């Protein structure tokens, strides 16, 4: 797949990035929202970003995925 | 299940009682004890799986053994396997002997290499394996000492000075069938593991 | 010129790189 | 007096240090103070050796009560009757906070001129008043020491630290003469105007800067990282999927501004407190958890009580961890 | 502590530094057994 | 053409010096629960201004917690 | 308080630090088993099933391997409600825990109970 | 430039473990022609391997902690044999306390040869609120007992000075404590090792159920 | 593309030795993603700037007293 190879590469590196990024994001703000108090701040801030707390994420976006092309699927063949 | 009808073919679970441990004993039959097989698999699924993953690392190993029953069994292995030098598995032939791994980085200078070998090699080994019945006590004391895990295998004999300073014990036991194919489990490890 | 834009921006970075590895390499000094 | 710094291993502010005072200062400082302080490890009690050293620092800095004394008043240990009678003391501690020197010239003050409080003289010498309390010098006071505190905020604040961290290292004997010349500057209520809209705004540029230093010193930079987290990951993005978007697959000066940009993003969120200082001079840390003065004529009602950690002492925070065990 | 939590806690509290076994040492407990009494029953 | 409001929004962080001061003030207010200002007597000669002329609205919350 | 109840505690102490797991206690007692009740739901053991209720006697505890001291007491002394405030500062670990375990005539409570229900009556064990 | 240096003596060390093995492996025939060799390489090895082991005694296998020390007078009656004994202990005032014993023939000799030695059997204790012990404990070696009640924050450390000089720099700010029995210095250390490795913290006293609140 | 493949090679140099080299980022992200959300004030205010206080000291103590000195 010669000079197509580079394209998936930097469409995995966007996603990517901004996939993991979104997950602590969301990990943090659920964290502050409840206590994340004192240093259990620290404690599930790091474990967002070392252990995964962004594979639950990228699983999310997955569902969505799936779902809104099954919706654009059926609406386009309700045409 | 099927593994177990093979643990006992293979003449382990029964060993005369010599004991300190009865967490383990299924029961007794005046002249052996029998131990939990399940148990035993147990173990052996615990620190082979602990082996296996400190390989995702390589960390030195540096397996141990006086009784040359299993000399060949063993040798097998820790040459082109695990540690890979045969040179140092000559060490291990006739090695656990002087001042030990805790002072390793002795002068052991003086050879006069008549009849001898006097190897003395030295690096941190960050686990250790050994299977022999006590004149190993060194390693044992040592690695307790300097924070070494160890897997090793106990018997009903073992004192409690080592029965609970050593992590993982194989309660493997031999016993009637003496010294037998075990080692070839750690050696589906290791190999065919580093991907 | 892209790929000596990219290789340009190895350069750049591993020199700032080296250059801040050195300045605390010199402040570890006082 | 001198001796006693001397005998500290050090200075307690003695003033005016004279030519050969300057000479056996410099030679104790250095040589004693480094030996002794530098690399030792002495089984000498060092922890008693640091309680002699301020226990024996904290009575000149207020005058010259015995503060074991005060210590064993209380069955406590200490922190106490120090957040007491810096509560107040009432000459010692406010007048010298404010405008003064605490020793006997802020004392018998109190002795024989007035500070009425709520218009109400009280002489005593060692009052404690918190929570509501008017300080007024006498008009006949005033009337002196308006002059005097106005040469002191400018001639021991504007003109000292003006001629130091300037004109300085080579020789002193210089600094001398500038003094002088400063001085017949400073003699003029017009050159006051001046010299507040003078060039000052650049050594103040400067000291916002060294102050920056002296943040950055622990972390400023890594929350201003956390704080631009994206940011950085975003001129990452410009760079890397633009090169991957519009070659390898205007460019050039894409990379030119992405290059620049990005490299100085890192520089400045990454540049690890170069220090290197030559000295450091001191701040004068006005007390805002007590009330200002109407600085005109002195009316410097008090608002609240004093914390620990906001207080002059010429002592780092260890040895008074030994002393204030205290977080 | 024993030989499997002194030293987490010694890492964590950051004593020494982390050794080259510990990922794989969690990761594989030791063979823990529920802690009985003595009466190695005669089996027949 | 987002190349070129790229490189502007990336010359708008190239250019905040600034950030690294308010992040300053804002650690400063971290440390003693306290904030980082001396009201410069403008301000306090200001509140007394705005106070005396206003003693009907003008608080002393109002005012307080406008100066803080 | 009797000595059959120190026996019975002393008993579980040393099994314990023994490492055993399940032991037996011939003379059994209410204000016994009330106690190993208690310290049951306290959470210091796992199950402490009677056997006769009456005219034999025989306890079955099976334990946990938590800490348990739990010397008991002897020679009688009151407690009111208002004194264990200062009383149960006598345990080993002066401030932290431990349930000075108090009888009163509305049934054996420990120290929390007590100081809630503002009932007094006797000491009668330890907690550590 | 820690990992290039213990990569490089490995250098050295692997050149020692290839020739050496070869002349080993290298037993059957005439004796000297390969002994000269063996000498002197096995000699070049010593030089180099126990620098590794060396490396720990100034500048790392040292860290930036504080140091106290204690020392006495020991004998030997071959005919008036006099050394030296000492004591040091670390600690870094977040509480990392350790200590080492080790003895020389002249004091600072001593001090030294411990020096490099406490930073070793490190044991990591746990200072409740950054000023205080987590409760009241008891604990006793061979015949030195020991007690620790906390204070609120105000207090200050009241214990002697064998013990103060480890309650302090290990983050300490307000325990009282009494030590009673044997007035000795070396069990006094070793006692309070074995008194604060001894208290268990909420942390640890949910080892059950409960989480045990602080009473606000 | 295999010139894109050497520029990748660049890509990964530059991610490594912008990791291993400077990175200054393993709590300080939590630390100032408080710090930003303490945007405003409220009766979350005291309580955000006293875990802003109780979460520093870990930083700098680890920090200063970890490694690499």
């Amino acid at each position: 797949a010669a000079a197509a190879a580079a394209a998936a590469a930097a469409a995995a590196a966007a996603a990517a990035a901004a996939a993991a990024a979104a997950a602590a994001a969301a990990a943090a703000a659920a964290a502050a929202a409840a206590a994340a108090a004192a240093a259990a701040a620290a404690a599930a801030a790091a474990a967002a970003a070392a252990a995964a707390a962004a594979a639950a994420a990228a699983a999310a976006a997955a569902a969505a995925a799936a779902a809104a092309a099954a919706a654009a699927a059926a609406a386009a063949a309700a045409a | 299940v099927i593994q177990k009808l093979l643990n006992t073919g293979a003449h382990l679970g029964r060993r005369a009682a010599e004991h300190h441990f009865k967490q383990y004993a299924y029961g007794t039959r005046n002249g052996m004890t029998i131990i939990d097989s399940d148990k035993t698999l147990i173990c052996l699924r615990s620190a082979a799986h602990f082996v296996a993953n400190l390989a995702h690392m390589r960390g030195n190993i540096f397996f141990v053994n006086t009784n040359p029953l299993f000399d060949e069994i063993i040798e097998l292995t820790s040459r082109r396997i695990q540690g890979d030098s045969y040179n140092h598995n000559r060490a291990m032939n006739l090695w656990k002997m002087g001042g030990f791994l805790t002072n390793s980085y002795s002068p052991k200078k003086f050879r006069s290499r008549h009849k001898k070998l006097c190897f003395g090699p030295t690096t941190m080994p960050d686990c250790v394996v050994v299977f022999d019945s006590e004149r190993k006590s060194s390693v044992i004391l040592e690695a307790s000492k300097l924070q070494i895990p160890v897997v090793a295998i106990v018997d009903p004999n073992v004192p409690l000075e080592f029965f609970e300073k050593i992590t993982y014990p194989v309660p493997a036991r031999d016993s009637v069938k003496f010294v037998y194919l075990f080692c070839n489990v750690i050696t589906k490890c290791f190999v065919a593991e580093q991907m | 010129a892209a790929a000596a834009a990219a290789a340009a921006a190895a350069a750049a970075a591993a020199a700032a790189a080296a250059a801040a590895a050195a300045a605390a390499a010199a402040a570890a000094a006082a | 007096r001198f001796q006693t710094c001397r005998l500290l291993s050090g200075n307690v502010w003695n003033r005016e240090l004279t030519i050969i005072q300057r000479r056996i200062l410099r030679r104790l400082r250095n040589r004693k103070r480094s030996i002794k302080k530098r690399k030792i490890y002495p089984k000498k009690y060092l922890t008693s050796y640091i309680q002699l050293q301020t226990t024996r620092k904290l009575p000149f800095f207020y005058g010259d009560l015995p503060i074991t004394e005060m210590h064993r008043g209380t069955k406590r240990t200490s922190y106490i009757p120090f957040l007491l009678n810096l509560e107040t003391r009432f000459d010692v501690i406010p007048l010298r906070l404010y405008f003064l020197e605490t020793i006997p010239q802020a004392r018998q003050l109190i002795s024989h001129r007035r500070v009425c409080v709520n218009k109400g003289m009280v002489s005593i010498t060692h009052f404690k008043l918190s929570h509501g309390d008017i300080i007024s010098f006498q008009e006949n006071n005033a009337i002196i020491r308006g002059e005097e505190i106005r040469r002191s905020f400018y001639k021991e604040i504007l003109v000292e630290k003006i001629i130091g961290k300037l004109l300085h290292q080579p020789l002193r004997m210089w600094r001398r003469s500038k003094t002088e010349w400063f001085h017949l500057l400073k003699t003029k209520r017009g050159c006051r105007l001046l010299l507040k809209s003078r060039f000052l705004q650049q050594l103040r540029s400067s000291m916002q800067e060294e102050d920056l230093e002296r943040t950055k010193k622990f972390g400023s930079e890594k929350v201003c990282l956390g704080s631009s987290f994206a940011e950085h990951k975003r001129m990452k993005r410009n760079l890397l999927k633009s090169l991957f978007l519009s070659k390898r697959r205007i460019s050039p000066i894409v990379y030119n501004s992405s290059l620049s940009l990005y490299s100085n993003s890192t520089y400045c969120f990454a540049s690890p407190h170069k220090l290197t200082m030559k000295r450091r001079i001191k701040r004068i840390e006005l007390p805002t958890h007590y009330l200002e003065v109407n600085y005109r004529t002195p009316k410097a009602v008090v608002f609240y009580g004093p914390n620990i950690g906001h207080i002059p002492h010429d002592i780092r925070l260890k040895d008074l961890n030994l002393l204030l065990w205290s977080r | 502590g024993d030989l499997l939590s002194k030293t987490r806690r010694l890492v964590g509290g950051l004593a020494t530094r982390e050794p080259v076994w510990l990922k794989a040492m969690e990761a594989s407990p030791p063979p823990v057994f529920p802690r009985s009494n003595g009466k190695i029953q005669k089996i027949v | 053409i987002e190349q070129d409001n790229r490189q502007g929004r990336a010359f708008v962080d190239g250019i905040k010096q600034r950030m690294m001061e308010i992040s300053v003030l804002l650690k400063q207010v971290k440390e003693p629960g306290a904030r980082g200002s001396y009201l410069k007597d403008s301000e306090k000669t200001e509140m007394y201004r705005l106070h005396k002329e206003n003693p009907e609205v003008y608080t002393i919350e109002r005012l307080a917690k406008d100066y803080r | 308080g009797r000595r059959i109840l120190n026996d019975a505690l002393r008993t579980i102490v040393n099994a314990e630090r023994r490492g055993k797991a399940s032991v037996e206690l011939k003379p059994i007692s209410t204000v016994m088993s009330s106690f190993l009740r208690i310290m049951k739901e306290k959470g210091y053991i796992k199950n402490f099933q009677v056997y006769d209720p009456h005219r034999v006697g025989r306890i079955t505890v099976d334990l946990q391997g938590r800490v348990n001291d739990c010397k008991a007491l002897t020679y009688r002394q009151d407690v009111r409600a208002k004194e264990i405030e200062k009383y149960t500062e006598r345990t080993l670990p002066t401030r932290q825990w431990g349930y000075v375990v108090i009888t009163t005539p509305d049934g054996i409570l420990d120290h929390e109970e007590a100081i809630k229900r503002n009932v007094g009556g006797q000491v009668l064990g330890f907690f550590y | 430039e820690r990992d290039d240096i213990l990569l490089e003596k490995l250098n050295a060390i692997d050149k020692k473990l290839e020739i050496k093995l070869s002349e080993l492996d290298h037993t059957f025939g005439k004796k000297g022609k390969r002994l000269e060799e063996e000498i002197r390489e096995l000699a070049e090895d010593r030089n180099a391997l126990t620098e590794k082991k060396r490396q720990p005694l100034y500048r790392k296998g040292y860290d930036v902690h504080v140091i106290d020390v204690k020392k006495v007078c020991k004998v030997t009656k071959g005919g008036r044999v006099e050394r030296y004994t000492a004591l040091m202990v670390c600690g870094n005032y977040e509480g990392i306390i350790g200590y080492a014993k080790a003895k020389a023939e002249t004091g600072q000799s001593a001090m030294q040869k411990a020096y490099e030695k406490c930073f070793q059997n490190l044991h990591y204790v746990e200072r409740h609120e950054e000023h205080t012990i987590a409760h009241a404990i008891q604990t006793s070696y061979k015949k030195t007992k020991l007690y620790l009640w906390p204070a609120p924050t105000t207090t200050g450390m009241k214990a002697g000075r064998v013990v103060k000089t480890i309650l302090l720099l290990a983050g300490f700010k307000n325990i009282k404590s009494k030590v009673i029995g044997s007035r000795n210095s070396y069990n006094t250390v070793k006692a309070v090792l074995k008194a604060l490795n001894a208290v268990e913290t909420p942390k640890d006293v949910q080892e059950k159920f409960g989480r045990t609140v602080v009473e606000k």
